[PDB]
């Protein structure tokens, strides 16, 4: 998986 | 600007129909024009200025590691010469990029940044200016390289800074910001060991401070620690 | 152009590059490039630009429905006036869908489809050029409504009357089209009889050739033939 | 549903 950042985008 | 002659209202409105819409690249044209009628912008309104902005990037971001991750197998021994158009192409997505993150990190400096007195606005802000010099850092690749690397963590850094001092640790600006940054010290920074304590530290302090929140806050808090926790089991 | 200086053969390879990189206005640009070059279009370059116009006029029709729902509901009894904003916005849209429907129909009328000798090619040019008076049609309020629907049947019906010569019934064009045209009946013209009658004679006709081909163009015929089933299932 | 049409975009 790619990394998680926040904001998502849809 | 093509918005000067629009409402503010009027912007925020149609920025709210592009987005029902999945029309981004309209929605980040209505609240940049939204923000240069220069008056501060409300909770929701930095909510639809970094929503809009993030899935303009988002694509141009994935596009790019296409193409890169073509141009860098077009680059390996054996394989056939191809012409100058995947590294071209590459570029062209590149700079569009550039232009994008440019055109945000101009918003938050003229001049959204220092008027945001409140805590709350002024990390938000930036912590956006940190996620855009982040993807400047994604494709750099020159003398400057190093500086972007820096302005992304100078950014943060007073983000974090005041966060810690002003924000409770369940605040959900407080840990996208965190989750964030530990990124960009595990993808940019090369310091996957501060980017693993700094998830760690973040979840275990907001796990303790969700005793103190009403159920809609446990939700919008336990959602970004489950991304802390995502990273943390995909890096360990 | 602004594609004017770029080689066809890089254009091309660009088309490809954009399609991979899920970046369709980009694809469709470069193959408006290439057709401006004035040559005729391979099999796999006319699936390029179809795929690449299909890909951003589909953006824009999702966005105009869910725009256009808003705004029918805005004009219903009871509903709280909000201002010309959707209207507007609606209306923008509107008006660069329409701008990509004119790009095609343009590229087609020059001069595509006069240079289009075989059947195959002719066939693949007029149901494109059926498609986008189609997508003009869904929008289409004013004196030139009418005439903008005969566009889009007649040029689905001079595409089938050739078909039907020069095309077994199992083709993938020929199947399209027939797909595209009993929509148009159903959607655009009001005739739901007609389009059911279509797709089941066309399922039926491509059922009884499938015995004479190869496992891969059984494939490609059957992928379609069951978009026609789907069709009569929610019709019936 | 929406009644399909081919081709189908992404
Ligand atoms: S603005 C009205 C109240 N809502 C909010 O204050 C926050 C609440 C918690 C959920 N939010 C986020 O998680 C969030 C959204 C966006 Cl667009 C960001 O860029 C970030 Cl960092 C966090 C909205
Ligand atoms: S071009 C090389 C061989 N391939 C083809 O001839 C067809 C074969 C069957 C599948 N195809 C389609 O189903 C098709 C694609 C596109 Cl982009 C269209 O616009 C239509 Cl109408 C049909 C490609
Ligand atoms: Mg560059
Ligand atoms: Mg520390
Ligand atoms: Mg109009
Ligand atoms: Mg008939």
């Amino acid at each position: 998986p790619r990394s998680c950042t926040w904001p998502l985008p849809r | 600007g093509a918005m000067g002659s629009m409402e503010r209202a009027s912007l925020i409105q149609k920025a709210k129909l592009a987005e029902q819409a999945e029309r981004y690249e309209d929605m980040a044209a209505f609240m940049k024009g939204a923000v240069e009628k220069g008056e501060e912008l409300s909770c929701e309104e930095r909510n639809l200025l970094s929503v809009a902005y993030k899935n303009v990037v988002g694509g141009q971001r994935a596009a790019w590691r296409v193409l890169s991750s073509i141009e860098q197998k077009s680059n390996e021994e054996g394989s056939e010469e191809k012409g100058p158009e995947v590294r071209e192409y590459r570029e062209k997505v590149e700079t569009e990029l550039q232009g994008v993150c440019d055109t945000v990190l101009g918003l938050l400096d003229s001049h959204l940044i220092k008027e945001a007195g409140d805590a709350e606005s002024r990390v938000f802000y930036l912590k956006m200016k940190g996620d855009y010099y982040r993807y400047l850092a994604e494709v750099a690749t020159g003398d400057d390289k190093k500086r972007i690397i820096d302005s992304a963590r100078s950014a943060y850094q007073e983000a974090m800074d005041i966060s810690k001092k002003e924000m409770p640790p369940t605040n959900p600006i407080r840990l996208g910001l965190a989750l964030n940054f530990s990124v960009f010290h595990y993808e940019i920074a090369n310091s996957p060991e501060e980017a693993i304590s700094l998830a760690k530290t973040t979840f275990d302090e907001a796990m303790a401070d969700l005793h103190t929140l009403s159920e809609d806050s446990y939700k919008d808090s336990t959602l970004i620690m489950q991304l802390l926790r995502d990273n943390l089991t995909l890096w360990t």
